[PDB]
RNA sequence: GAGACCACCCGGCGCGGCGCUCCUGUACGGCGCAGAGCCCUGCGAUCGCCUGAGGGACGCGCCUGCAGAGCGCGG
RNA sequence: GACCGCAGCAGGACUCCGGGGUCAGCAGCCUCUAGCGCGGGAGCGAACGCGGCUCAGGGAAGUCGGCAAGCCGGCUCCGUAACCUCGGGAAAAGGAGUGGCUCUGACGGCGCCGGGUCAGAACUGGAACGGACGCGGGGAUCCCGACUGUUUACUAGAAAC
C-alpha cells in the first residue's frame, strides 16, 4: 500500500520558533505519516532530509510531496517514506495507491 | 457663559508643553499650551486639548513682544490627532493649531487661517463667522 | 447609502469607513482605507500603481 | 507617612474574586419582577455571539447634540437558534428562599437534550429518562404533576433545550436555559401557557420586543494569567527599577502585616462571568428573509450573512438579533439575553438606515458579493 | 577512498562587477564610501604628472 | 470560545485538497513594429501587452481523497 | 584546544604565517582553505524577568538630573561665525546631490597594447539610493583645572597627581 500525501510544512512550523525551524517540520512529518500510516514506526528516506533543510534551517518549503509505502509487516511495521518530486500542487489529496 | 454649547467628546490630541500653530492675524506666531480650562486632574495626569478646547497659552519669543510673558485663553481649532464626529466620519487636521479668544469671544485679531473645524465653530461663534472654510 | 471616492484609490468608501483628511489648502480629501493614505503621503502617484483606478484609466482597462 | 497626593483603588471589589468562572456558561441568577397582571410574557433566551457590525440610525431626541442628525452606532448580532420548551419547573416562595417542588419533564424529551446528560453519546448507556419516557407519553401522568405544580408553586419557569445543529457550533450537545414566565394573571394561567408551549419551537422574535432594551450574560474573553499592570490597571513603575517595571510596589504597611484583599497582584485576567445592562436591540428579524438587512436606501436585496463570512462563526442560519453595544463574550460564545431589570428611561427611537454588510476579514468595499463580481467583470 | 575538489567559490559574479567598473558604471558618488586621495593617491598623479 | 502543569468548554478529531473572500500590487515567461544610445546586425536599465495579475492565507462555504468513536484503564 | 586560577572554570597567558569580495581599511558584514557543533535533550509558547523590535498625537511636561533610549553620521560640493596665545574654533553652524543603466571626455605605450581613476552628460526606476554594514547630534554660556599624560587592581580616573 502507497500513499502520496502533500504535507503542508509552513502549517506545521508555525507555533514553533524560527531557530528550529527545520528540525521540527522533520519531526512532524514523521508525526503525519503515522497517522495516516497508522503505523508506529517512521522512516525517512535521505532524500526527504535533504528536501525539507534545503531552504535553510528559519524557513522551509511550503509543502513537500510525500510518497508514504508502508513496508512492515510481522508486527514490525516500518513506512518508509521517500519524497516524490512534483512541479506544484492544484487538485492533490492523498491517492492511496493498490493493497495488501 | 463664554463657550456655549455642548460637544460630545472627541479624541484628545494636544497635551501640555505642546506649541501648536497659531493661524491668527493677531500675530503671534507659535503658542504653547500650559493648562486646558475645567480639567479636573487624576493622579500624574497632563492636561489635554482637543479641536475646541479653550486653553491658556503663552507666545513665545518668535511672536509680537507685548502678547509674550502673559496667559491668553485661545481655542484649538485643528488637532493632528484623527477624532471621530458622531456621524462615524474619522477627520484628521494637517497640522495642530490655535486662535486666541477672549473670554468673551472676541478674537485678537479678525483673520482666521486656513481650515476651522467643525467643533470650534459650534463652541466659539466668532471663528464661525471668520472661518475662510468651516471643514 | 452614501458612498465617496477616495482621493487616491478611488473605490468607493462605504460609510463609517476611511479616514476624511483636510490639507493647507482648505480642501478635505477622503482617504480610502490606511492603504490610501500611506500610498498618499509620500504621494506616490496615483498613476504609477496598478490598482488605484486612475492607472487603470490611464492604461485603457476601464476605458 | 500618609498617601500624600490622593488618587483611587483601581478596579472595582465588587467582582472580586477575578476567577475563572465555575458554572458552564452564562446563569441568571436573578430573573425579572413578576408585577401581577402584566401581558402573559416569557423573561429570557440565550444566543450564540457573532461577528460585529457598524450599524447607521437616526436619533429623535429633543434636546441632544445630534438631534435629527444621521450617525453611525455599533452592535454586534447573535444567532438566536429556535429553542423547544423541554419541561416545566416549580417555585415556592419558601423561609429558606426559593426551594423548588415537583419539577415536570416533557412526554419526550428532545434528541440534543439527551445528549446534555451524557459525557459521551455515542460511547454512552443512553439509559436516562427510560423509566420517565414509560411512565409519561399517556397524558396522565404529566396531567397530575403539572396540576401539584400549580396548586403548591407560585414561581413556574421553562426549562428550554436549545438547538446546537442549526448554528455552526460544533457543541452538538443542548444546552439548557430557563426561562420564567412572567406577568401571569394568577398561578394557574402561567401553567397553561407552558404546558401549551411544551415540546414546542420559541424563536426569540416572541421573547424579545424591537427597540427594547435587554441585558446581556456571557463568561468573558480572557488572556490567562497576567501581570498586575493589566489585570488591575496599576500604573508601571520607572524604567530604571531592578527587578522589572511591572509590579506594584508595596502589598501592604508594616503594621497590618499581611496582604489586604484589596491589594493588587497578579490573576486569571478573563472567563470571569459578567453581565452588562439595558443594551437596545436593534434588528430582531429572520436570516431566511433574503431582504432581512436591506432599508429602503439599500436598493437591493441585501442579507445577514456578510461577505467573507462571519469571522470566528458561522452562517447564522436563522432568528439573527442584533444588540446595539457589545456584548461580553469572544465570538462563538453562550450569552443569555433577558428583558432588561432597570432599562434607561430616556431611549433613543431605534431607525436603522443602513447596515453594513462589508467583509468583516479584511477591509471590505464591497456590501454584497454581486457588486464585487460587477467590480471586477471580466 | 576519494578526495574531493576545494570547491572554489565563484568569481563570475566579481569579474562581471570588475569590467563595468572598468567603463565607469559603479563609480558613482554614492557608490564611493572612500575619500577621493585614498581611491587615488593626491600625491599619485604629482609622482607620474 | 479555555490554557504555566492543571482545570474548564466541547468532540468520531484531524490531515490534505476545492471554492469563496481577503492580503499584496501586475508574477515567471513569451511577444513588441517601445527605449537613452553605442554598434556588431545585435546590446541595453527599464517600458507596455498578456496581467485589478501571479503569489499567499490562520477567516469562511464545502469536501469527491485519506480518514476519524478501544477488542486500553477504571466502573 | 592538556598552562594557571581547589576543575575539562564565559577569566588571565608571549609571538610566528595571514587568501577572496564590498570597502579608505590588518574595520564591519559575508566567503574558499582549515577546523568543528561545547554542564544534555524534547514539549509549552502563562505571569515575570533577560537580550532586542515597533508605536497614533504631543513631546522632557518625567526625573535628583534627557538616566536611558533616540537624533546625527560615509562620500562629493558649496557654505563655514563670535572669540583667539591668530597657530585654532572648524566636521563651527547651514544647505545641495548620491541608485541602476546608456554613454562622452583627461592622463603612460599604435605597429598593438597601459591602468580605473575622475569629471561630464542623457535614459529610467511605487517620490529610491552611504538602501545591510561601518558610521559626530548641534549651538549658548558658567565653574574648576591649561592641555598629551598618571591614579586609589576588587565602590570614588577628578577639581587629585
Amino acid at each position: 500500500i502507497v500513499y502520496e500525501h502533500t504535507i503542508r510544512l509552513n502549517k506545521a512550523v508555525r507555533g514553533k520558533p524560527s531557530k528550529k525551524a527545520a528540525p521540527i517540520a522533520i519531526r512532524a512529518i514523521r508525526a503525519q505519516v503515522e497517522k495516516l500510516a497508522k503505523v508506529e514506526d517512521v522512516r525517512l528516506d535521505p532524500s526527504v532530509n535533504v528536501f525539507v533543510w534545503s531552504r535553510g534551517i528559519r524557513h522551509v518549503p511550503r509543502r513537500i510531496r510525500l510518497e508514504v509505502r508502508l513496508e512492515g509487516d510481522d508486527e514490525h511495521k516500518f513506512a518508509y517514506v521517500i519524497n516524490k518530486d512534483v512541479e506544484n500542487f492544484k487538485h492533490l489529496t492523498t491517492e492511496k495507491k493498490g493493497s495488501e | 457663559s463664554g463657550g456655549i454649547g455642548n460637544k460630545f467628546r472627541i479624541s484628545c490630541g494636544l497635551p501640555v508643553g505642546a506649541v501648536i500653530n497659531c493661524a491668527d492675524n493677531s500675530g503671534a506666531k507659535s503658542l504653547n499650551m500650559i493648562a486646558v480650562k475645567n480639567w479636573k486632574g487624576h493622579l500624574n495626569r497632563f492636561p489635554k486639548a482637543s479641536v475646541g478646547d479653550m486653553v491658556l497659552i503663552t507666545v513665545g519669543r518668535d511672536g509680537k513682544p507685548e502678547l509674550r510673558r502673559k496667559v491668553t485663553p485661545a481655542v484649538v481649532v485643528r488637532q493632528r490627532k484623527v477624532w471621530r464626529r458622531k456621524d462615524g466620519v474619522w477627520i484628521y487636521f494637517q497640522d495642530n493649531a490655535g486662535v486666541i479668544i477672549n473670554p468673551k469671544g472676541e478674537l485678537k485679531g479678525s483673520s482666521i487661517t486656513g481650515p476651522v473645524a467643525k467643533e470650534a465653530a459650534d463652541r466659539w461663534p466668532k471663528i464661525s463667522t471668520t472661518a475662510e472654510c468651516v471643514h | 447609502p452614501r458612498i465617496e471616492h477616495c482621493s487616491f484609490c478611488s473605490k468607493p468608501v462605504y460609510p463609517g469607513k476611511g479616514i476624511c483628511f483636510v490639507r493647507n489648502d482648505s480642501r478635505v480629501f477622503r482617504f480610502c482605507t490606511s492603504k490610501c493614505h500611506r500610498n498618499f503621503k509620500m504621494k506616490r502617484n496615483p498613476r504609477k500603481v496598478r490598482w488605484t483606478k486612475t492607472y487603470r484609466l490611464l492604461h485603457n482597462k476601464d476605458m | 507617612s500618609h498617601r500624600k497626593f490622593s488618587c483611587c483603588r483601581k478596579g472595582n471589589l465588587g467582582y472580586l474574586p477575578r476567577k475563572r468562572c465555575t458554572r458552564g456558561r452564562g446563569r441568571c441568577k436573578t430573573f425579572p419582577p413578576d408585577v401581577q397582571g402584566a401581558p402573559i410574557h416569557l423573561t429570557a433566551f440565550l444566543g450564540y455571539k457573532a461577528g460585529c457590525t457598524h450599524v447607521m440610525r437616526f436619533i429623535d431626541h429633543r434636546g441632544s447634540n445630534l438631534h435629527n442628525r444621521q450617525a453611525i452606532d455599533q452592535a454586534t448580532i447573535i444567532d438566536a437558534p429556535p429553542m423547544i420548551c423541554t419541561a416545566i419547573i416549580g417555585y415556592a416562595k419558601t423561609p429558606k428562599g426559593l426551594r423548588a417542588v415537583t419539577t415536570v419533564w416533557a412526554a419526550h424529551i428532545a434528541e440534543p437534550a439527551m445528549r446534555r446528560f451524557y459525557r459521551n453519546y455515542f460511547h454512552a448507556e443512553k439509559t436516562a429518562f427510560s423509566t420517565y419516557m414509560k411512565k409519561a407519553a399517556d397524558g396522565t401522568y404529566i396531567k397530575e404533576q403539572l396540576g401539584r405544580l400549580k396548586q403548591h408553586a407560585d414561581v413556574i419557569r421553562i426549562v428550554a433545550h436549545t438547538q446546537p445543529a442549526l448554528t455552526p457550533l460544533k457543541q452538538k450537545k443542548a444546552d439548557i436555559m430557563e426561562i420564567q414566565v412572567n406577568g401571569g394573571a394568577n398561578v394557574a394561567e402561567k401553567v397553561d401557557y407552558a404546558y401549551a408551549l411544551m415540546e414546542k419551537p420559541i424563536s426569540i422574535k416572541d421573547v424579545f420586543s424591537v427597540g427594547a432594551q435587554i441585558d446581556t450574560i456571557s463568561i468573558t474573553r480572557g488572556r490567562g494569567f497576567e501581570g498586575v499592570v493589566t489585570r488591575w490597571g496599576v500604573t508601571r513603575l520607572p524604567r530604571k527599577t531592578r527587578r522589572g517595571n511591572r509590579k506594584v510596589a508595596c502589598i501592604g504597611a508594616w503594621h497590618p502585616a499581611n496582604v489586604q484583599y484589596t491589594v493588587a497582584r497578579a490573576g486569571q485576567m478573563g472567563y470571569f462571568h459578567r453581565t452588562d445592562t439595558n443594551k437596545q436591540v436593534f434588528m430582531i428579524d429572520t436570516a431566511e428573509n433574503p431582504r432581512c438587512c436591506t432599508t429602503e436606501f439599500d436598493l437591493t436585496d441585501k442579507s445577514i450573512n456578510p461577505v467573507g463570512g462571519f469571522v470566528n462563526y458561522g452562517r447564522v442560519q436563522g432568528d439573527f438579533i442584533m444588540i446595539k453595544g457589545t456584548c461580553p463574550g469572544p465570538k462563538r460564545r453562550p450569552v443569555v439575553m433577558r428583558n432588561a431589570l432597570l432599562p434607561h428611561r430616556n431611549c433613543p427611537p431605534v431607525q436603522l438606515q443602513w447596515i453594513s454588510t462589508a467583509s468583516k476579514f479584511g477591509h471590505g468595499i464591497f456590501e454584497t458579493v454581486e457588486e464585487r463580481r460587477q467590480f471586477y467583470a471580466k | 577512498i576519494a578526495k574531493l575538489d576545494i570547491k572554489g567559490s565563484s568569481r563570475g559574479r566579481i569579474r562581471a562587477r570588475h569590467a563595468a567598473k572598468r567603463l565607469g558604471r559603479h563609480s558613482g558618488h554614492g557608490k564611493r564610501r572612500g575619500t577621493r586621495e585614498a581611491r587615488m593617491p593626491s600625491k599619485t598623479l604629482w609622482i607620474q604628472r
